[PDB]
């Protein structure tokens, strides 16, 4: 579990560890510490449920670029853990969720 | 709009079954997938196992195998239950639904796609708990 800091009204942005060999399709997942976990973008280009139009992945288009999860516009609210589950063409069932990332907020 | 509950015992002795419900209120197994996953405080989430309308019980192979799931629609429920349980496996479980996407990257005749799944509604899940006392 790596943590990362952010300051408030600036723009955070989490990389998950694992690299892609191929066409991905990855789903974000937020959980909340007691609550069940939110899912925020499934398909890599598209918010899957209506929610504030903050959250931003990037699309697969010319293969060879990462995975990134941009918010704009922090507040004290998003603290959560972020899961990154990935799916290419060259590896088959992905059966880990991957190792979650831990989100501190400064102020 | 769909409603899922939970339900399990709680306390059971190590060695024995471990059986949790989750019934479905609002929608029919039409087209709803479901799937269990458990979390266990120290470590992350792990995804244990799916059912849907096929009944091909697909778990995972770092389990042994060692849980069924079943589904009866007269109930309108599914239930899971592990046996041989482990002291050491306290964990929160969840019930939740799942929906499948496929990928395409090539030729569709040839079979150059990929499925995948996603999960959109999820729920509370139970904290159950194994001890020798
Ligand atoms: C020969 O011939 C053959 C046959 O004809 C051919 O083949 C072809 O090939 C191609 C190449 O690649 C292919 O492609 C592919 O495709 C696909 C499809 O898809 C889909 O799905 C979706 C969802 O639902 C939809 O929406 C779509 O749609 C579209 O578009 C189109 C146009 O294009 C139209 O027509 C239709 O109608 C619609 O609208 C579809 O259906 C696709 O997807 C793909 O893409 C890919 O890749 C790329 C890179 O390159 C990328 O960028 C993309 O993207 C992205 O986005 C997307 C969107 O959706 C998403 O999803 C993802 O995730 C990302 O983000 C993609 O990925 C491709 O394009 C085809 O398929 C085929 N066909 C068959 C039938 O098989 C060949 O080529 C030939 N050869 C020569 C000429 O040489
Ligand atoms: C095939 O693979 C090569 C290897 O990466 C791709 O090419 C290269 O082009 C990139 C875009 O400018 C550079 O950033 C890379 O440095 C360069 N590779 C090397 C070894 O210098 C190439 O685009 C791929 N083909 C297609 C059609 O995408």
């Amino acid at each position: 579990v790596r943590p990362l800091s952010v300051a408030l009204g600036e723009t955070a942005r989490i990389s998950c560890g694992r690299q892609a060999l191929g066409s991905r399709a990855v789903q974000w997942y937020q959980h909340r510490p007691g609550q069940a976990p939110i899912l925020l973008i499934y398909n890599n280009q598209d918010r899957p449920s209506g929610i504030p139009e903050r959250f931003s992945g990037t699309p697969d288009i010319n293969f060879g670029t990462r995975a990134t999860l941009t918010i704009s516009g922090v507040e004290a609210g998003d603290e959560a853990d972020y899961y990154c589950h990935m799916w290419d063409s060259r590896s088959g069932f992905s059966w880990s969720f991957g190792g979650a990332t831990r989100l501190t907020v400064l102020g | 709009q769909v409603q899922l509950q939970e339900s399990g015992p709680g306390l059971v002795k190590p060695s024995e079954t471990l059986s949790v419900t989750c019934s479905v209120s609002g929608d029919s197994m039409n087209n709803y997938y479901w799937t269990w996953i458990r979390q266990s405080p120290g470590k992350g989430l792990e995804w244990i196992g799916y059912i849907s309308d096929r009944e091909s019980a697909t778990y995972n192979p770092s389990l042994n195998s060692r849980v069924v799931i079943s589904r009866d629609t007269s109930k309108n429920q599914l239930s899971l239950k592990l046996n041989s349980v482990t002291p050491a496996d306290t964990a929160v479980y969840y019930c939740a639904t799942a929906r499948r996407g496929q990928r395409i990257y090539g030729v569709v005749s040839f079979g150059e796609f990929f499925y995948y799944y996603s999960m959109d509604v999820w729920g509370k899940g139970t904290t159950v708990t194994v001890s020798s006392a």
